[PDB]
RNA sequence: AGCGUGUGCCUACCCUACGCCGGCAGGCGCGGGUAACCCGUUGAACCCCAUUCGUGAUGGGGAUCGGGGAUUGCAAUUAUUCCCCAUGAACGAGGAAUUCCCAGUAAGUGCGGGUCAUAAGCUUGCGUUGAUUAAGUCCCUGCCCUUUGUACACACCGCCCG
């Protein structure tokens, strides 16, 4: 494995973990409180989600130049129940995202990038893929 | 596993316990989805099960916070009554509670006599509406 | 409306803030306080231009006798937010044809002058 | 000099014709053509709007 | 008509007809558990993956939206 | 995959269709075994090639129906695979050998037309064709696996899979096989 | 993913990526772009999927109303609109009737353009996912083909008896 070797699911769910066993990520003090995107009908039932994200971000990143919030809260905003009229993208959260993509930073994952947006650090290039191989390592199955 | 309580009662409001605590507590007046959900998220409780389990302890612990939202990371955007007015709270109204308010505010402006308090009055319409071909039954 | 209960004896309190406290500041630390519609739009109002109304409001609060009521002022002005400055007087507050006038009660405080005077008419459906 | 005389025109419909006839209705605005529908009927051939499907 | 009510918690006795049951039946799936006891649905998806366990039941798909189970490993 | 050309995991070889003329509007495989219930598929501009079409695939077409499943082909496909893997595991067998079975059973033989008649019109008993045969049979037992699973805790896999077996061998618990004996009975009269 | 779109404009003004603050709504600082250069490998949405729910008008549904946050405008009160909470309706499949349709077609599903300061439940295309079903005929309906009848000819929605 390369991230690209191991499968989306797998991968955010092993790193997202490994995350949480490092205990050092950091977080708006909400997380409890926070919807995640306006077109959201309710909180995540993960109250532990915080970490899922990241990892889906960090993700997101390596495979790509470089990417910002608006971009993040266009994926995460889903399609929102306009109720009488018809449905409409609503792109998710933005204090989410940018925290997330500021603490990534603090592990040094991500770094600015030049012209604008995030992306991913050779600190973080070698992390992911790291556990990239772990996972595929794992088993079969 | 285990039993018990179907039936429980929290202020002034008889709740379902079958039913899942989030939904559950959404029949009190005040308590919607978006509030049951966050206040228990707060109240530390299993999230995974039944208003009819669970303990008094956790109760109290839901009412607490349910009536002091504020002094538990609830933020204001959150609440039912910001920027009261009489006061300049911040409130979330609960219970028999809403009822109540809402009482109050429709008094308010037909003591002023204010054209919408003339509306709900006569039992038409306030928000900008056409009342020439609907709310007709 | 000056001396021990004289008068007085209606209180109310705006923000937690008091009507003693509201009728002293300046309309600037009123709008500050919540009521938000109503402070943007006397902000952007500005410049602000129901100058001379406010003018006509205090002056017939002077002539009125000493004890109630006194003769009102007239405006089309319906956009205006009723500010503690305003509280205890008596205005002509147009609706397309009449002026209906209106002591403003110092809860109404933060509303639109439209909000007390009706345009339509109720209707009829039988009659 | 009649201070009276004028109110905000700057944007609606009011602040707006056909370049061709006055008309504040059913106004083309695209590529800043600014006709009147009625009127791009008329003048559509001039201006080079050709009919092809 | 058809008016269901669920028994949302274990009640033992219950507990008991769930594990000398269920190696009855070939399918069960949440419906089966649902009508054959009077579990809640949602107590019924915890027995399921419970009963999983080492198993009574056999998984042959749980596709997200439906799990599918066997009879237990007999003759 | 190389060695035969297995459903999703099932053999077309050794399924025969069990109803002599019915033979070959049901399609399987007198070579055509593939991988998916899913194809580009044009059968719409002659007026027979639909027979060509696998009937898995001309099943898993019927089962998107109402407005609201129209065009969820995915969904179909997974719950045709999901059904077959019930099938199997209620009967051993070819499920897709037993979908066939279910639907040589119920295409009415005999049905009716609304014959004019005069006044009280009256119905004509008349023989009905096998193109007809298999369209109809495919819709009743998905009009009866759909209706059967909209109140009902029960998956349409589900559903289908009982009304697919139930018709294999004419249970008569099926819905389908009702509706087939009802219109039957009625071209009899009528004549 | 695709049709399309933009400022430097007949007279006031653009599309906006990216940093920060805010739960949101949004606020704020930048910097490019007369564009096949930039917004935008339009990283859309259905959908697919690992969970929860469990057949309860319930978590289906989002009406009505209350309070509150913000955006457009000089001015929004008769809600321009948007959000946040709360209040959480009828509706659990639709009688008499009746529209439209043959292959990327019906249907689901998002997007862009027109209106436009602000405002889409609209119209007007576009791609995406994509069937069932006649494969014909003149029965009903509508219109034109002969032959034929007609006291009709403002033409059957026409011209008749006490």
């Amino acid at each position: 494995v390369t991230v690209k070797d191991v499968n989306q699911q797998e991968f955010v769910r092993a790193l997202a973990a490994f995350l949480k066993k490092s205990g050092k990520l950091k977080v708006p003090e909400w997380v409890d409180t926070v919807k995640l995107a306006k077109h959201k009908e309710l909180a995540p039932y993960d109250e532990n989600w915080f970490y899922t994200r990241a990892a889906s971000t960090a993700r997101h990143l390596y495979l790509r130049g470089g990417a910002g919030v608006g971009s993040m809260t266009k994926i995460y905003g889903g399609r929102q129940r306009n109720g009488v009229m018809p449905s409409h993208f609503s792109r998710g959260s933005k204090s989410v995202a940018r925290r997330v993509l500021q603490a990534l930073e603090g592990l040094k994952m991500v770094e600015k990038d030049q012209d604008w947006g995030r992306k991913l650090t050779p600190q973080g290039q070698r992390d992911l893929d790291r556990i990239a191989g772990q996972v595929a390592a794992a088993k079969k199955k | 596993p285990e039993k018990f309580q179907h039936i429980l009662r929290v202020l002034n409001t008889n709740i379902d316990g079958r039913r899942k605590i989030a939904f559950a507590i959404t029949a009190i007046k005040g308590v919607g989805r978006r509030y049951a959900h966050v206040v228990l998220r707060k109240a530390d409780i299993d999230l995974t099960k039944r208003a009819g389990e669970l303990t008094e302890d956790e109760v109290e612990r839901v009412i607490t916070i349910m009536q002091n939202p504020r002094q538990y990371k609830i933020p204001d955007w959150f609440l039912n009554r910001q920027k009261d007015v009489k006061d300049g709270k911040y409130s979330q109204v609960l219970a028999n509670g809403l009822d109540n308010k809402l009482r109050e505010d429709l008094e308010r402006l037909k003591k002023i006599r204010a054209h919408r308090g003339l509306r709900h009055f006569w039992g038409l319409r306030v928000r900008g509406q056409h009342t020439k071909t609907t709310g007709r039954r | 409306v000056e001396q021990k209960k004289k008068r007085t004896f209606r209180k109310f309190t705006y923000r937690g803030v008091d009507l003693d406290q509201l009728l002293d500041m300046s309309y600037e630390q009123l709008m500050q306080l919540y009521s938000a519609r109503q402070r943007r739009r006397l902000s952007r109002g500005l410049r602000r231009k129901q100058h001379s109304l406010l003018k006509r409001l205090r002056k017939a609060k002077k002539e009125a006798p000493p004890m109630e009521k006194p003769e009102v002022v007239k405006t089309h002005l319906r956009d205006m937010i009723i500010l503690p400055e305003m509280v205890g007087s008596m205005v002509g507050v147009y609706n397309g044809k009449t002026f209906n006038q209106v002591e403003i009660k110092p809860e109404m405080i933060g509303h639109y002058l439209g909000e007390f005077s009706i345009t339509y008419k109720p209707v009829k459906h039988g009659r | 000099q009649q201070l009276y005389w004028s109110h905000p025109r700057k944007f609606g419909q009011g602040s707006r014709s056909c370049r061709v006839c006055s008309n504040r209705h059913g106004l083309i605005r695209k590529y800043g053509l600014n006709m009147c529908r009625q009127c791009f009927r008329q003048y559509a051939k001039d201006i080079g709007f050709i009919k092809l499907d | 008509r058809d008016k269901l009510n669920n028994l949302v918690l274990f009640d033992k006795a219950t507990y008991d007809k769930l594990c000398k049951e269920v190696p009855n039946y070939k399918l069960i799936t949440p419906a089966v558990v649902s009508e054959r006891l009077k579990i809640r649905g949602s107590l019924a998806r915890a027995a399921l993956q419970e009963l999983l366990s080492k198993g009574l039941i056999k998984l042959v798909s749980k596709h997200r939206a439906q799990v599918i189970y066997t009879r237990n490993t007999k003759g | 995959t190389p060695d035969i050309k297995l459903f999703g995991k099932w053999s077309t070889d050794d399924v025969q269709i069990n109803d002599i003329s019915l033979q070959d509007y049901i399609a399987v495989k007198e070579k055509y075994a593939k991988y998916l219930p899913h194809s580009a598929g044009r059968y719409a501009a002659k007026r027979f090639r639909k027979a060509q079409c696998p009937i898995v695939e001309r099943l898993t077409n019927s089962m998107m129906m109402h407005g609201r499943n129209n065009g969820k082909k995915l969904m179909t496909v997974r719950i045709v695979k999901h059904a077959f893997e019930i099938i199997h595991l209620l009967t051993g067998e070819n499920p897709l050998q037993v979908l066939v079975n279910a639907i040589i059973n119920s295409g009415p033989r005999e049905d009716s037309t609304r014959i004019g008649r005069a006044g009280t019109v009256r119905r004509q008993a008349v023989d009905v064709s096998p193109l007809r045969r298999v369209n109809q049979a495919i819709w009743l037992l998905c009009t009866g696996a759909r209706e059967a699973a909209f109140r009902n805790i029960k998956t349409i896999a589900e559903c289908l899979a009982d009304e697919l077996i139930n018709a294999a061998k004419g249970s008569s618990n099926s819905y389908a096989i009702k509706k087939k004996d009802e219109l039957e009975r009625v071209a009899k009269s009528n004549r």
